[PDB]
């Protein structure tokens, strides 16, 4: 009924991206900007 | 009928009246008529003019770095090195291909067209 | 209401959209058409008549639409299928 | 019978609705995602030749990287590049584990999928988008001011169309939203009525729809980070 | 079960797809990014040597 | 309802989207062909009457299925087929 | 109820699809023409009078088409044909 | 059924088809006007005075449709024609 | 109200819609592509014969449209679909 | 029925086709004066600052008749006019 | 009245509007894909080989909205949704 | 038969409207945008850093109108006027 | 009769409006950028690689109308609002 309605989903996956996002900024820009400056 | 000067630097090479001027200019092919518009275009580098006359055959020129002005009664074209259709020799234009020197691969490319070999 | 009338004003409809399509691809064909034959005579007077050839190949795959058209219209307006 | 929407797995909790089959495809992908992290964390080498999970990696950095030099400089913004390489990998791998072949017969002729991509679902989406939104308002207000910037953004290049400037920075979240929202959904509904086939003509149509859809999805994703990074670079202007 | 079959009789398509035409290009171009990785570490180490 | 009521109606439908798609052709490909002999005067001044033939041309192609239009939607509206 | 509410209401669309249609044509065409009008000043200064005359040609071509819409908007409108 | 509603309903959907012709006529008009004027400073940075004379007559005509549809379009709603 | 008259009408109007579609499509098409290669020919009169290999690779791209097109509406108004 | 809700179908639906073509213009004129503009720009890149005066005057012309025609849309929809 | 006459009426009127927008967009867009490709073609005879890879994708996407529209078409027509 | 049917089967099919016509114009101005953008870009490689600023100002201003027609599309479907 | 079979009648015709602006968008965008990208192949053949970034930008934005038209028509068939 009305799909575009949003439902309390919209925090969980927000929560599941974040911490995604947290793993990225941490374990591997910083790595691979690392080892593109240094090659 | 317009009248058709092959111009080169080094002398006058050719002049006379023609019925149809193909030539290859940078964008793409192009071909000129009689009351054809003012142009000024840059033949590509390894170009070849056809003049075909009326009553007379098919005129094969390679073109070296040469230049096409289209004028409202004649057609001039300006050329380092032009050479005729019975003036080429298959060897030596077919064997400049694929040459590491670029200049001389785009000459040896115009001799061919110029021949038909493509 | 008789049936019949219903379906001649939905006819109706149908040719008159079919009529407003055609005529809009027609005009706008034909006009781009003209334009590039126009921009080519400019540019080559003497390949007139050798820009004809192609023009026509142009407005008769153009036109053709255009009275197709036409005749499924007229079948809309004086038989129209499923009339009763 | 389509069942357009209809999300199974769904629970409540803290009075209010939760669609299973979105969190279970969400973490799906962020488990994939953590798991080639991870793999790239224990394979960084710059002495030795790099694995392919480096290799791509890296492409990204570097895209990502130049597209925020040549918008506004790494310098100003670098969290902008964790930002945007994340959200394409995320996208990407959400809307690529749907070539997974899981749709079958819901025993009454409606089609199920075990897995559906989460950005089909509009919570997925706008969350992204409003997350996107949030941060790079937030950094526009951080580089130019908590009252400077909403003047900025108003003002426009000419203060004439204001009214019209306001839409965009309204427009600027749904277009990122919905442009996913409908490209990912599209996916969801054509494979369904695909499935009204036989499944002797079914796979023709299926494997053209979901080739091309491999596609949509990459190109989904790419939009996404580009428009993200593009909004950060207009955002912190001056 | 049989949309099920359908579908993953065109799964098995386009892998076959992805595998003809599209897995040979691109492994073609993740071994030419490790070679020249590769000759760049070599020729640092030969520049160090010089 | 008198069908012939409904006829009519549909009719007047009929003939407004007749009207409306010839208009709408020949606006866009008259003024396309006439941006084709602007762009041709421009280029060249003394072009100018070998130009108008092909336009002409152009145009008799366009406003003459305009015109076609016109006469259908007479048809449509004042001998239209199908009243009763 | 009364037919004539029905013809009125069928002339109403009609008549607003023919000015719709007439109106897109006419601003669309004398959009494109006047683009090349203001093409070809800008190429040639000089050429100013003697293209105002194909841009007035082209322009007369797309107010005429526009203006005979109007004409047969009004005639559908005010004197509705078939109106009982 | 009041046949004044179907009349009120019939002028609203015709005079909504006028205003979309119109704007969309006058959009993409002004739009291409827009674009030449825009090229013509573009390359020609001094004939910027020069070329606003051809252009105001330009958007002028496209916007005289405009305005003409509003007219009627007001005619159609405000004082509807045929009202019982 | 017989249900299949309703059905009837419905099937004509959607299949002048199918037409009009069809027609506005081939017709712009087809005249685009015949620009194209009446430019052609006019740059370089003796390349009408190598250009008919791309012309017909997209005038057919267009016709397939517009024959596809067609052939729904043969299914609309002569075996409609849902006929009661 | 009640006249009322006829009136506000009619309302409904006309302002649906005003906000269609005033979209339709919109969309078309601002892209096609964009095109202007970032064609001006990349040729020229230091006229980046001079096009913008004459892009968006075009940019008011455009998104102008939008509104305006965005205006009467409300008035359709929110006070109709000849409801009753 | 049968409400599945009204249902699959609209049906038929909405499958008509779907393929009267796919044929628009498909023609069109093959016709400026297909002019593209016939100009570089012209151009350069040559260029044939490394045009049909951009051209092919250009149809491509042109293409799918096409088919998609016919797709859900086939769903409007043949499992009408909420078809009583 | 319930007057609120009648009134949101008309916001229905303006909402259509709405959305079809922001669509086009969205579609048409993205599109000749990104063909000034692509040309900018072929022409010299160094403008891929530039262009973007003033090519996303145009879609800006396009997608802007479209989103506009979305929010009154909503208005239509969600909170319908003089739903009674 | 059932308000339904009104409601649903009025929303499919809705989603048919939906489907066909955005296929007409769709189509028509891709079609412009896909020639610009052709013609920047064939003039700059070296410039092949950096045209496909911008013309999927220019793709993956125009397209987003067509598809989330399509998403709003899924809303029109398939939960169609105000139903009841």
């Amino acid at each position: 009924s009305n799909f575009l309605i949003p439902n309390g989903t919209f925090f969980a996956v927000l929560i599941i991206f974040l911490i995604v996002l947290g793993v990225i900024s941490k374990w591997v820009v910083p790595p691979i900007s690392k080892v593109l400056a240094e090659r | 009928d317009l009248n058709v000067e092959i111009v080169a630097v080094e002398r006058e090479l050719w002049s006379g009246p023609a019925t149809f001027v193909f030539t290859r200019t940078t964008a793409g092919e192009i071909g000129i008529l009689p009351r054809h518009i003012p142009l000024v275009a840059q033949l590509v580098d390894d170009a070849m003019v056809r003049v075909e006359r009326e009553g007379e055959d098919d005129l094969r020129i390679a073109v070296d770095g040469g230049f096409l002005s289209v004028t409202e009664e004649t057609v001039r074209i300006l050329v380092e090195n032009a050479q005729f259709e019975s003036e080429i020799d298959a060897d030596a234009a077919k064997e400049d291909a694929a040459s590491d020197d670029e200049r001389t691969a785009a000459w040896g490319r115009a001799r061919l067209r110029a021949l038909g070999q493509i | 209401l008789d049936p019949n009338a219903i379906i001649t004003a939905g006819a109706l409809i149908g040719g008159g959209l079919i009529m407003g399509g055609g005529a809009i691809g027609a005009g706008i064909g034909d006009g781009i058409a003209g334009n590039a034959l126009i921009s080519g005579i400019a540019r080559q007077p003497e390949a007139q008549g050798r820009l004809f050839t192609p023009f026509f190949i142009t407005v008769g795959l153009v036109e053709a639409a255009y009275f197709i058209n036409l005749a499924f219209m007229a079948l809309f307006v004086f038989a129209t299928p499923g009339l009763q | 019978a389509i069942h357009v929407g209809h999300h199974t797995l769904v629970f409540e909790l803290f009075g209010m609705t939760f669609n299973g089959d979105t969190i279970l495809a969400t973490a799906v992908t962020a488990v994939i995602v953590i798991a080639l992290a991870f793999y790239l964390r224990a394979k960084v080498t710059s002495t030795g030749v790099p694995s392919g999970v480096q290799l791509f990696w890296e492409a990204l950095t570097i895209q990502m990287r130049q597209q925020i030099e040549g918008s506004i400089g790494m310098k100003i913004a670098p969290f902008v590049l964790p930002l945007s390489v994340t959200i394409f990998v995320f996208i990407l791998i959400s809307n690529w584990l749907a070539v997974l072949p899981l749709q079958y017969g819901g025993a009454d002729g409606a089609a199920a999928e075990l897995y559906k991509a989460p950005a089909s679902d509009i919570n997925f989406v706008l969350a992204l988008a409003l997350f996107v939104f949030v941060c790079y308002h937030a950094a526009g207000i951080w580089r130019r001011g908590i009252v400077g910037h909403p003047i900025k953004v108003v003002k426009g290049h000419v203060a004439f169309l204001a009214p019209i400037n306001i839409v965009e920075e309204l427009a600027k979240p749904i277009s990122l939203a919905l442009r996913l929202f409908g490209n990912i959904f599209a996916g969801g509904i054509l494979v369904a009525l695909i499935a009204m086939f036989p499944w002797y003509i079914q796979w023709f149509p299926n494997a053209v729809w979901k080739t091309f859809d491999l596609f949509v999805g990459l190109i989904q994703a790419f939009i996404f980070s580009l428009l993200t990074i593009l909004y950060f670079s207009q955002s912190m202007e001056l | 079960m049989s949309i099920f079959i359908g579908q993953l009789i065109g799964f098995a398509v386009i892998a076959f797809i992805i595998v003809k035409w599209v897995v040979p290009p691109v492994r073609t171009l993740m071994r030419n990014q490790q070679e020249a990785v590769r000759a760049a570490l070599a020729e640092s180490a030969e520049a160090a040597k010089k």
